[PDB]
C-alpha cells in the first residue's frame, strides 16, 4: 500500500528533478560545454530509465509490448553506468593529457555510451528470440541474462579504478599545493566521487546468492537515484548556482 | 636638460593661457540646444518602428 | 636655474585657474534642472556575432552603419555585416597582441595596431579579392593604442610613448608629431570637422591638437586617474572622458573646464569605452563590471544598463545615423542593441 | 538579391570552416609571459632555451616540448610603465618572472614587482612562474661573505633553513637560497587565494631544462584548472 | 589636477630624527593608497614603504624596518612619515608617490622614473658636522 505510493511518488519526483536540470542545463547559453553536455546526456539516461521503469511496472502472453519495454528497461538500465564511465573517462582525459579535441571526442563519447549497450541489448534480444522466444523477457533464462550483467560490472569496476586515480592524483596535488581545509576538501571531493551505485548494484546482485527489507530497500534507492544525482550534481552545482544568481540579478534590474 | 624641459613646459602653459574664453552657461547652452535639435533624429532616444528598422 | 621656471609655471598654473574659475557663471545641473528627463531606457540585443577566439580590444563602425571591424587579441580582424550576422572578411594580423582598429570612412582601407608598435593598413577593395598588407608603419617606440583615419590617404596615431603622430598613405612617414603629453596616450576621437582632435593620457589629463598646425591648442584637468577612453560630441565642439575612478567627466573647448561628472557611489569600476549618440543626449560609457551603463548627457542620470555581456567590456561605437550601437567585451562577443517603440 | 545573399551566405560559411579550423591551431598552442628587470638574464634564458625551436617593442619565441606548442612573449623597446599593456595577457597560461637573487639590492625591486603581479585584478587567475636566475652568483658571493643579507634583511638573522629544503654546497648558501624563496612564497600566500599558485624554481646561466620546468608547471596549471571547473580542487 | 607636495626634510645630524609631511589635493586621500619611495644620489629609485587605504596593511622595507613610522591622516588629507636614528645612507630625495588606481591593492608604477602621481619631492642629509 505505502510501499506503491512511496515508489511512485520518488519516481515522480525524480523525474520531475532530472527534467528541471535539463532544463538548466540546455536553456542557459553560459553553460555550453563538453563537461555539460555528458552532464545533460547523464541526466537524459536517468530520464529515459525512470520512464522505461514506469512503462514496464504498468504494462508488466509473449506480447511485442512487454518484450520492448524489457528491452528498453534493459537499455536505459545499462546506459546510466556507461555514462557514468563516459563522464570517469572524460575526466581522467582531461586530467591526464592537455592535447584535446572537443568535438571529436564528445562524439566519440556520445557514440561510445549510446551504442555499446545498445549493441548489447540488441546481441541479448537476438539471443532470446533464438534460442527461447517464450513469453514475457522478465524471466532470467539462466547464463544468457550475463550478456547485459557482465558489461554493467565491468563498467563499475573501471569507474571504481578510475576514482580510486582520481582520489589519489587530488590528494597529490593537495599535498604538492599544502591542514584542516585540505582534509576537509578532499573529503568533500570523494564523497562527491564516491559511487555508490555500483557497489549497490553487486550487493543487489548478490544478495539473492532480510529479504522483504532488502527488496524495500532496493526499491527506494532506485527511486531516489535520479532525485540524489539532480539535488548533488546539478542544483549544488556552482555554475548553475552562479547562473542562477546572474540571471535573477538581471532580471530584477530590467524590472 | 631639465631646464630645457621645463622652458617648453612655460611656453606650452603660456600658449594655453592666451585663448578667447566664451561662459560656461553659453557652452552648456550650445550642447542643449544641439540635443534638442537632434532629439527626434537619434534612433536610440525615439524608438524606430521596426518597419523601417535594419535591425528586425 | 629650475627653481624660476618651476615659478613662473605655478604662477601661470594659478593665473589659468583663476580665469577659469571666473568664467564658470553656472553649472549644467542648474540650467538642465527644468528639463524632460531622459527616463528608463531599454536595449535588447538584436544581433549577437560570435566567432571570436580571445578578447576583443576594439571595434569601428563603417560610414555606411552596416560594416563593422573588431579586432581580438587571437590575431584575428574580422568585418562583420551587423543586417545579416555574416562575416564578409577574416584578416589574420602579423602580431596577435593588437589594441585598435580603424575603418577608412571610403571603406576601403582598415587598420589596425598593437604592442608591435606597427600601424598595418589592409587594402579592402581589391581586384584579387585577397586582403593583403597595403603598408607599414614604424615611428612609435612606445606601443599602439589608437588609430584613426582622416582621409584615404591621411591616418592618426596614437601610441603609449606619451607621442601622438599624424602619417600618410602615400610615403608611410610623419607629417607631423604631437609631443605635449607625459603618460601613455590610450585613445584619441577626431572631430567631424576633421580639422582638430582630441586625445587623452595616462596623466589624468586630456590635449587638444592641431592637425595642420601641429601644436596643442588647450589642456584639460579634472580627472583623479589615467584617462582610459575618449570621444567627441556631435557638434564637435566638445568631448567626454572616462578614466579609472568610476567617473566620467564632460569636457567643452570653450569653457576650458569640465562641464558635468558622471559617477555614482555603487559603481567603483574603471572606464574602458566611450561613445556618443547621434544627437548627443545619450552618452554610453564602458565599465568593468561586465555591463555598460547608458548616461544622460545633460541630467547626468544611468537611462539604463547593458548586462548582456559576461566579462568586463572594452570597446563599444555607435553608428553614424544612430540605428544601433555594438558593444565588444572580453568574452568574445559583440552585441548589437536597439529599442522598440 | 537572390544571388548577392547566397553569395553572401558562401562567404560567411567559409569564414566559419576557417575560424573552426583555426581553432585547434590557437588552442593547442600556450601562451606565456616573460618578465624581469634589466639585471635578469631573461636573454640568456632566451637564447638557451632557443633550441627548442618548432622599433620591435614585443618579442616572440616560439619552442615546443614533448610535441606541445608554446609560444612565449618577452616585452624589449616599451616604456618603463607597465600599467596598461599588461592587462592584455590576462589568457596567458602562465607569467615567467626571472629575478636577480645574487644582487641584495634589487632584490626589494623584485619583490615589489612579485606584488604588483600578484595582487593585480586582472592577472588573478594567472600562475607565475617564478626563476631564480644567477644562483651561480649567489653561491660564490656567500663563501667569499663581503656582502651579506642581514643589513639588507634583518629578519634573515632569525631565519631557520626548513626541513622540506632538499640541498643538492655549504649550509651557507642553501640557507640564504631558501630563505629567498621563503620570502616570495610568503609574498605570494600572503593575499592570494587558491585561483593561482607560485612555482618557483632555481636557475642558472648554463642549465637546459628550463623549458622541461615551465612544460611541467604549465600542464600542472592546466589540470588544476580543469579540477575547478569541475569543482574537484 | 593630481598634485602633491612634500614638506619637510634638510641637514640633520646623523643618528637624529626628523619628520617630513606629504601634502595632497585634486583627489580622494582615502581612496587612494599611498606609496613611499627614495631616489638616492647616482642610484634610482627605490621602494621604502605604504600605507593602506583604512592603515590596516602596513609593510616597510628591510633596509628600513623597524626604524620608520608612516602615518595616514584621511581628514587632514597627509601623509606622514617620522624617522629616527638615522644613517649616512638614507641621504636622498623623498619623492611622495600614489598609486594609480583607487580601490587595488597593487600599484605597478609607483617607482617609475617618470612617473605622473608624485611629487617634486624634499632633499634629507645627513652628515658630520
Ligand atoms: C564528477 C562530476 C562533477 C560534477 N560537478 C560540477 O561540474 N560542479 C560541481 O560542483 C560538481 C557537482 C562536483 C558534476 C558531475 C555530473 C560529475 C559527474 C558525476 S558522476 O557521473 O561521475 N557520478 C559518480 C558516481 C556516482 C554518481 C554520479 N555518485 C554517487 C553518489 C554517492 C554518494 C552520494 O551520497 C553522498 F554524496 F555521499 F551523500 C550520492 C551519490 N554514486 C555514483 O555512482
Amino acid at each position: 500500500d505505502r510501499l506503491a505510493m512511496i515508489y511512485t511518488v520518488g519516481y515522480s519526483v525524480s523525474l520531475a528533478s532530472l527534467t528541471v536540470a535539463v532544463l538548466i542545463l540546455a536553456y542557459f547559453r553560459r553553460l555550453h560545454c563538453t563537461r555539460n553536455y555528458i552532464h545533460m546526456h547523464l541526466f537524459l539516461s536517468f530520464m529515459l530509465r525512470a520512464v522505461s521503469i514506469f512503462v514496464k511496472d504498468a504494462v508488466l502472453a509473449g506480447y511485442a509490448g512487454c518484450r520492448v519495454a524489457v528491452t528498453f528497461f534493459l537499455y536505459f538500465l545499462a546506459t546510466n553506468y556507461y555514462w557514468i564511465l563516459v563522464e570517469g573517462l572524460y575526466l581522467h582525459s582531461l586530467i591526464f593529457m592537455a592535447f584535446f579535441s572537443e568535438k571529436k571526442y564528445l562524439w566519440g563519447f556520445t557514440v561510445f555510451g549510446w551504442g555499446l549497450p545498445a549493441v548489447f541489448v540488441a546481441v541479448w534480444v537476438s539471443v532470446r528470440a533464438t534460442l527461447a522466444n517464450t513469453g514475457c523477457w522478465d524471466l532470467s533464462s539462466g547464463n544468457k541474462k550475463w550478456i547485459i550483467q557482465v558489461p554493467i560490472l565491468a563498467s563499475i569496476v573501471l569507474n571504481f579504478i578510475l576514482f580510486i586515480n582520481i582520489v589519489r592524483v587530488l590528494a597529490t596535488k593537495l599535498r604538492e599545493t599544502n591542514t584542516r581545509q585540505q582534509y576537509r576538501k578532499l573529503l568533500k571531493s570523494t564523497l562527491v566521487l564516491m559511487p555508490l551505485f555500483g557497489v549497490h548494484y553487486i550487493v543487489f546482485m548478490a544478495t539473492p546468492y532480510l529479504w522483504q527489507v532488502q527488496m524495500h530497500y532496493e526499491m527506494l534507492f532506485n527511486s531516489f537515484q535520479g532525485f540524489f544525482v539532480a539535488i548533488i550534481y546539478c542544483f549544488c552545482n556552482g555554475e548553475v548556482q552562479a547562473e542562477i544568481k546572474k540571471s535573477w540579478s538581471r532580471w530584477t534590474l530590467a524590472l | 636638460a631639465s631646464i630645457a624641459q621645463a622652458r617648453k613646459l612655460v611656453e606650452q602653459l603660456k600658449m594655453e593661457a592666451n585663448i578667447d574664453r566664451i561662459k560656461v552657461s553659453k557652452a552648456a547652452a550650445d550642447l542643449m540646444a544641439y540635443c534638442e535639435a537632434h532629439a527626434k533624429e537619434d534612433p536610440l532616444l525615439t524608438p524606430v518602428p521596426a518597419s523601417e528598422n535594419p535591425f528586425r | 636655474e629650475l627653481d624660476q621656471l618651476r615659478q613662473e609655471a605655478e604662477q601661470l598654473k594659478n593665473q589659468i585657474r583663476d580665469a577659469r574659475k571666473a568664467c564658470a557663471d553656472a553649472t549644467l545641473s542648474q540650467i538642465t534642472n527644468n528639463i524632460d528627463p531622459v527616463g528608463r531606457i531599454q536595449m535588447r540585443t538584436r544581433r549577437t556575432l560570435r566567432g571570436h577566439l580571445a578578447k576583443i580590444y576594439a571595434m569601428h563602425w563603417g560610414t555606411d552603419s552596416r560594416l563593422l571591424v573588431s579586432a581580438s587579441q587571437d590575431g584575428k580582424l574580422i568585418i562583420w555585416d551587423s543586417y545579416t550576422t555574416n562575416k564578409v572578411h577574416a584578416i589574420p594580423l602579423r602580431s596577435s597582441w593588437v589594441m585598435t582598429c580603424a575603418y577608412a570612412p571610403s571603406g576601403n582601407y582598415v587598420a589596425c595596431g598593437g604592442l608591435d608598435n606597427i600601424c598595418s593598413i589592409y587594402n579592402l577593395k581589391t581586384r584579387e579579392g585577397n586582403v593583403r598588407v597595403s603598408r607599414e608603419l614604424a615611428g612609435h617606440t612606445g606601443y599602439l593604442s589608437c588609430c584613426r583615419f582622416l582621409d584615404d590617404n591621411q591616418i592618426v596615431t596614437s601610441s603609449g610613448d606619451t607621442t601622438c603622430a599624424l602619417w600618410d598613405i602615400e610615403t608611410g612617414q610623419q607629417t607631423t608629431t604631437f609631443t605635449g603629453h607625459t603618460g601613455d596616450v590610450m585613445s584619441l576621437s577626431l572631430a567631424p570637422d576633421t580639422r582638430l582632435f582630441v586625445s587623452g593620457a595616462c596623466d589624468a589629463s586630456a590635449k587638444l591638437w592641431d592637425v595642420r598646425e601641429g601644436m596643442c591648442r588647450q589642456t584639460f584637468t579634472g580627472h583623479e586617474s589615467d584617462i582610459n577612453a575618449i570621444c567627441f560630441f556631435p557638434n564637435g565642439n566638445a568631448f567626454a572622458t572616462g578614466s579609472d575612478d568610476a567617473t566620467c567627466r564632460l569636457f567643452d573647448l570653450r569653457a576650458d573646464q569640465e562641464l558635468m561628472t558622471y559617477s555614482h557611489d555603487n559603481i567603483i569600476c574603471g572606464i574602458t569605452s566611450v561613445s556618443f549618440s547621434k544627437s548627443g543626449r545619450l552618452l554610453l560609457a564602458g565599465y568593468d563590471d561586465f555591463n555598460c551603463n547608458v548616461w544622460d548627457a545633460l541630467k547626468a542620470d544611468r537611462a539604463g544598463v547593458l548586462a548582456g555581456h559576461d566579462n568586463r567590456v572594452s570597446c563599444l561605437g555607435v553608428t553614424d545615423d544612430g540605428m544601433a550601437v555594438a558593444t565588444g567585451s572580453w568574452d568574445s562577443f559583440l552585441k548589437i542593441w536597439n529599442g522598440s517603440s | 538579391l537572390s544571388a548577392e545573399d547566397k553569395a553572401a551566405v558562401e562567404r560567411s560559411k567559409m569564414i566559419e570552416k576557417q575560424l573552426q579550423k583555426d581553432k585547434q591551431v590557437y588552442r593547442a598552442t600556450h601562451r606565456l609571459l616573460l618578465l624581469g628587470a634589466d639585471n635578469s638574464g631573461k636573454s640568456t634564458i632566451v637564447k638557451q632555451m632557443r633550441i627548442y625551436h618548432v622599433t620591435s617593442g614585443i618579442f616572440e619565441t616560439k619552442f615546443q616540448v614533448d610535441k606541445v606548442n608554446f609560444h612565449m612573449f618577452d616585452v624589449g623597446a616599451q616604456r618603463d610603465e607597465r600599467r596598461k599593456w599588461i592587462q592584455c595577457f590576462n589568457d596567458v597560461t602562465a607569467i615567467i618572472f626571472v629575478v636577480d637573487s645574487s644582487d641584495y639590492n634589487r632584490l626589494q625591486e623584485a619583490l615589489n614587482d612579485f606584488k604588483s603581479i600578484w595582487n593585480n585584478r586582472w592577472l588573478r587567475t594567472i600562475s607565475v612562474i617564478l626563476f631564480l636566475n644567477k644562483q651561480d652568483l649567489l653561491a660564490e658571493k656567500v663563501l667569499a661573505g663581503k656582502s651579506k643579507i642581514e643589513d639588507y634583511f634583518p629578519e634573515f638573522a632569525r631565519y631557520t633553513t626548513p626541513e622540506d629544503a632538499t640541498p643538492e654546497e655549504d649550509p651557507r648558501v642553501t640557507r640564504a637560497k631558501y630563505f629567498i624563496r621563503d620570502e616570495f612564497l610568503r609574498i605570494s600566500t600572503a593575499s592570494g587565494d587558491g585561483r593561482h599558485y607560485c612555482y618557483p624554481h632555481f636557475t642558472c646561466s648554463v642549465d637546459t631544462e628550463n623549458a622541461r620546468r615551465i612544460f611541467n608547471d604549465c600542464r600542472d596549471i592546466i589540470q588544476r584548472m580543469h579540477l575547478r571547473q569541475y569543482e574537484l580542487l | 589636477q593630481v598634485q602633491l607636495q612634500e614638506s619637510g626634510g634638510g641637514l640633520v645630524q646623523p643618528g637624529g630624527s626628523l619628520r617630513l609631511s606629504c601634502a595632497a589635493s585634486g583627489f580622494t586621500f582615502s581612496n587612494y593608497k599611498m606609496n613611499w619611495v627614495r631616489q638616492a644620489p647616482g642610484k634610482g629609485l627605490e621602494w621604502v614603504s605604504d600605507i593602506s587605504q583604512s592603515g590596516a596593511s602596513i609593510s616597510y622595507t628591510g633596509s628600513v624596518k623597524g626604524r620608520f613610522t608612516i602615518s595616514r591622516d584621511n581628514a587632514k588629507n597627509t601623509l606622514y612619515l617620522q624617522m629616527n636614528s638615522l644613517k649616512p645612507e638614507d641621504t636622498a630625495v623623498y619623492y611622495c608617490a600614489r598609486c594609480p588606481a583607487p580601490f587595488t591593492r597593487d600599484c605597478f608604477d609607483v617607482t617609475s622614473t617618470t612617473y605622473a602621481y608624485r611629487g617634486q619631492g624634499t632633499q634629507v642629509t645627513v652628515s658630520s658636522h
